[PDB]
């Protein structure tokens, strides 16, 4: 049942990207029309400076949490789908690959390694015959909703950001910021 | 009168004031001996005078209150506090007070203590309320100082590369090592001034010993 969790993890995911998303929107925006006004205090700029990049930290570990939660939930998704179907139609599949299939038990490494990597070549050839045609298909009928829900791939605002990786000190002086901002506002 | 305006002014409009209101011959004695005759004849003559300073305690309680402009000299200008009102609002060394100032009587040389209006910028029952210093617990310089006014001034050059080798932070300790003639006075005035420029909020005291 750990579909239910993997849909609500992505949820609550993209529910705390959203806030992120639009906190830094209004830090930014605050920035600005700080920097378009009057006033000149410099440490209030040094502090926004430093608001800024950390809401930026934020929402690109939010974002790489959000993917990493997506990929997750189409893994489950993909292997729930696979493990019913092979339990629906599995000995014809079976029948298919009898050639490089008979008497796997007794078969040393090496051959157990050779013969799936024969399977995977035929099934892969016979995918992309398949795909040549371009027969369009939907989704599956059992999880239709979800798989609709959570889209065939991320959007692109979750990426973009998404594209630039931290040095792990970086991460770490990053999560200690962020905690010092954490406790600073909690008071 | 009130005893701020009176320290931070140059004695000649001070000595031609007093002796249009006429005291005594009095040119050839100290500051504080004038700034004393003139708040004794102003008493005599009836009018309330507000009094401030920074309070101190010695051993015995026998307070005294000074003036930061007057470098806290123990002249007779400083106002006398006894452990009562000490007690009664709890207060110590270092609390800034204000109020009015009891002039002195018989068998007492000092200006006296009143009634206080407000301690340190605050009321004196909202300030009994707060812990000590060491009580708090120290934490890093997460703010930022920046000593680049913004102007261009063609003496800031000494400020800005300060940011581009040593960034200030509030609740930082600062140490400089200087040998003799290294143009340290300079610096730390321009740095000081800039402090109060960029950063007017936050309360600028200067220290100098010997
Ligand atoms: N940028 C500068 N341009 C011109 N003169 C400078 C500059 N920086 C420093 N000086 C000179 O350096 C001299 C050093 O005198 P200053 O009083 O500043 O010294 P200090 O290092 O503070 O120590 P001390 O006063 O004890 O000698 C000044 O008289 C000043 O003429
Ligand atoms: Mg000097």
């Amino acid at each position: 049942t750990a579909l239910q969790q993997a849909f609500d993890t992505c949820q609550n995911n993209k529910a705390a990207w959203l806030q992120r998303k639009n906190e830094l929107a209004a830090a930014e925006q605050e920035y600005l029309r700080l920097l378009s006004g009057e006033g000149r205090n410099v440490s209030r700029l040094d502090e926004l400076r430093n608001i800024i990049e950390v809401r930026k930290w934020q929402v690109n570990q939010a974002a790489g949490r959000y993917i990493r939660s997506h990929e997750a939930v189409q893994h489950i998704s993909i292997r729930d789908r696979l493990n019913d179907f092979m339990q629906q139609h599995g000995t014809a599949l079976a029948a298919a690959l009898a050639p490089e299939l008979m008497g796997y038990s007794e078969l040393t490494a090496i051959a157990r390694n050779c013969a799936i990597q024969r399977a995977t070549d035929a099934l892969r050839e016979a995918l992309l015959s398949w795909l040549a045609k371009g027969e369009k298909i939907n989704y599956s009928a059992q999880d239709s909703d979800i798989l609709t829900t959570i889209g065939f791939r991320p959007d692109v605002a979750s990426v973009d950001d998404s594209r630039e990786k931290f040095t792990p000190a970086q991460n770490m002086i990053f999560s200690r910021k962020s905690a010092q901002l954490a406790s600073r506002q909690s008071v | 009168m009130n005893l701020t305006e009176l320290k931070n002014t140059p004695v000649s409009e001070l000595i031609t004031l007093g002796e249009n209101m006429g005291l005594e011959n009095l040119a050839r004695m100290r500051k504080q001996d004038i700034i004393f005759a003139i708040l004794k004849q102003h008493a005599k003559s009836g009018e309330d005078i507000f009094g401030d300073g920074v309070l101190e305690i010695l051993q015995d309680g026998f307070g005294f209150l000074r003036s930061a402009d007057s470098s806290y000299l123990a002249g007779p200008d400083d106002i006398y506090v006894s452990p009562s009102q000490i007690r009664r609002f709890n207060l110590r060394t270092g609390d800034t007070i204000s109020g009015k100032i009891r002039p002195p009587k018989e068998g007492e040389r000092y200006f006296a203590l009143l009634k206080v209006n407000e301690v340190n910028f605050d009321k004196p029952e909202n300030a009994r309320n707060k812990i000590l210093f060491e009580n708090l617990t120290p934490l890093h310089a997460n703010s930022r100082l920046r000593m680049e006014r913004g102007n261009g001034s063609t003496e800031d050059l000494t400020a800005r590369v300060l940011d581009l080798a040593s960034p200030i932070g509030r609740g930082q300790r600062g140490l400089i090592v200087a040998p003799p003639k290294a143009g340290k006075t300079m610096l730390l005035q321009n740095i000081a001034q800039s402090i109060a420029y960029n950063h007017p909020d936050c309360v600028l005291m200067v220290l100098l010993i010997d």
